[PDB]
């Protein structure tokens, strides 16, 4: 799974 | 035009994972970027090499919303030419823009697609995207990743089109600060 980032 | 053509040289690259042909975009150190469907793995094959990727991150929005931008860090024996300063602060429209495709299939091409406009939300093949702009160009397949420019600033990585218009999504410079 994806790692994520809030931008 | 002189800043399209040095941003290739410098910093634009061919590139294929498993799921097809893309144009890449080096901003800084080993920093790279993709569009999300292009799905980068361990590695990645870079101008017929094969090349580590260290770290890939996925950008989402405030609320978690899929910006189909992905973030690599690459195994690289060099450096990216550094052009953060030339991505705007905000997501910005652009006039006469020029799109700049690099894969092996579509190598080193200047597509003039016209007027860049805020766009928004778009489905993108089924997946739910924010932040996006477009323009009125027959775009086609084997695009994603193209770099929208236009008088010097980096705005916009081409992500899909339907036909008769093209979409990107937006590039602010805080995507990319300092590790």
């Amino acid at each position: 799974k994806p790692v994520l980032r809030t931008a | 035009l002189d800043f399209a053509l040095s941003l290739l040289r410098r910093n634009i690259r061919q590139v294929q994972t498993d799921q097809g042909h893309f144009t890449m975009l080096g901003v800084r150190d080993r920093l790279a970027v993709l569009p999300r469907h292009s799905q980068p793995g361990k590695t990645i094959w870079i101008e017929h090499k094969l090349v580590n990727v260290l770290d890939a991150v996925e950008l989402v929005d405030e609320q978690g919303v899929n910006l189909e931008l992905t973030l690599i860090t690459l195994d690289t024996n060099e450096k990216f030419r550094d052009i953060t300063k030339f991505i705007p602060e905000n997501i910005s429209t652009a006039s006469d823009a020029t799109l700049v495709i690099n894969t092996e299939h579509m190598p080193s091409m200047f597509v003039p697609v016209g007027d860049v406009v805020q766009y928004g939300f778009l489905n993108l093949s089924g997946k739910p995207t924010h932040r996006t702009m477009m323009y009125n160009f027959p775009t086609k397949a084997g695009q994603a990743g193209g770099v929208v420019t236009s008088v010097g600033k980096v705005i916009g990585i081409h992500i899909g089109g339907n036909g008769r218009q093209g979409f990107c999504a937006g590039l602010k410079r805080s995507y990319f600060a300092s590790e």
